[PDB]
């Protein structure tokens, strides 16, 4: 995640193993139950896309759901690209590039790039955009997996 | 176990089968285009006659929540 | 591993016992399952070659796989040496030596040497080169150990 | 137990035997060259007739995934 | 152990209880298995002789092995004294004394003395000398305790 | 399970039923106004005859502690 250091700057720090394991354990115990979404939200505080793929990729089991989510993440990403067209002409030397759906999904962007966008002024909340897609896709799952 | 050996039982819920499919698909390392081909093809083909019948009625263009809710009573 | 200190420099710190034990426990529980690879990747964040041999050497059980991996690590290392020939003439006093496959595997290099390469400017990512060999060799194993 | 005493059962999967071999090989401390000699030699020699037959057909140059997949039905 | 403080000096800090207990638990679970040696090596990072006797003395069970090790430690120590004779004439006021086998084994030296030797410039690696004796004696045990 | 399928048993305490209701209501994502409509309507409707009778006597304007204490002996 990207956290604020004592000095008063935003720097990246790694997520903790008993945080990781707590994510694992939630999924083990409460599967598709709604409490998973606030839980997720708390444990995703200050998290990167990269950390969010890590969390999704480290799941075991419920592979039908994991595939449905993936496909929702790509749909929501396809929709990001649709709604926000690429911008006019070449990229400025003085500036950094606008993200695509795949940069938001973490796929085409690097960590330093993910830190550029979030730490820069104005900052862009690529975590929160992926977060809604995850929560939206979580609703899809919850609604389906209701019996 | 090979991906071709993944098939749906005569009493097995589709759901339990689809889970098995994307687990084995999860151990295949092929290009995405090939894995798309496997998805639309092999899944339905090794699905049981009762659900297979059901899935034929969904037509093409169908997505996983609609397939998964379509074969639920079977 | 080599971590950033509060002062703002990269220094080596030892890996933690409940990190070690978490590596052990993963292997105990999920054996050759794919979730082992993201898991590995997270726990290998900022890790040295030396720490990576430590992790491989501390395995118990699955010795056929451990041998297959070793032999993959040496093949990938042999390939490093092939692709990257040694450089022209004697080594400069002002500079430090280029790595071989065995320095990447940690075998012929010392820790201070592993810290020289990674901390120096430009830095060379000898962890990430070994990491791909490990992940590649992990694919070999996963594919074989599928039933 | 000595490395010479490691042998494959008549009903024992090779796989379970190869695990035993690199565990005992793991408690041998000899030069790598000697341990290479042990690998190509002793493993096949104490392998059972049915798999032994199989392994003779792989020829030389063979690697562990190919040996391990070769004696799977045996 | 002797660790580096934030200020940038080497100071002694005590070893942790769940480190201690992790040492205990390894021995409980994996007895004489080879994984014990890398495991030992990691948990002995930056350790003193004094801490190494603490670890050996806190064992329960396997007393035949513990005696074989002791006797190996004394043999290796006797050998240290043989190979390295005492030096010419009286000890200088400006200098500190050379170690013997028993100082390496921690027996005749005090902690402050163990910190003098290691922290001083040049430093002498009395941990690493005892460590080889421990690892050597571990090989003896492993080879015997093979069945 | 759908919210319409939530009903009170003939021997089931209302309390255990009301818990089931706001759990399933917890998995409905509809506008608050619709969920208010569901609250005043569906809860009583699928309540058992003995308690249903009781709840009719509370009249409208009633709140959950008073409903919950009202159908306690039933």
């Amino acid at each position: 995640p990207i956290v604020q250091n004592l000095q008063g700057q935003m720097v990246h720090q790694a997520i903790s193993p008993r945080t990781l394991n707590a994510w694992v354990k939630v999924v083990e115990e409460k599967a598709f139950s709604p409490e998973v979404i606030p839980m997720f939200s708390a444990l995703s505080e200050g998290a990167t896309p990269q950390d969010l793929n890590t969390m999704l990729n480290t799941v075991g089991g419920h592979q039908a759901a994991m595939q449905m989510l993936k496909e929702t993440i790509n749909e929501e990403a396809a929709e990001w690209d649709r709604l926000h067209p690429v911008h006019a002409g070449p990229i400025a030397p003085g500036q950094m590039r606008e993200p695509r759906g795949s940069d938001i999904a973490g796929t085409t962007s690097t960590l330093q790039e993910q830190i550029g966008w979030m730490t820069h002024n104005p900052p862009i909340p690529v975590g929160e955009i992926y977060k809604r897609w995850i929560i939206l896709g979580l609703n899809k799952i919850v609604r389906m997996y209701s019996p | 176990t090979s991906i071709l050996d993944i098939r749906q039982g005569p009493k097995e819920p589709f759901r339990d089968y689809v889970d098995r499919f994307y687990k084995t698909l999860r151990a295949e390392q092929a290009s995405q285009e090939v894995k798309n081909w496997m998805t639309e093809t092999l899944l339905v083909q090794n699905a049981n006659p009762d659900c297979k019948t059901i899935l034929k009625a969904l037509g093409p263009g169908a997505t996983l929540e609609e397939m998964m809710t379509a074969c639920q009573g079977v």
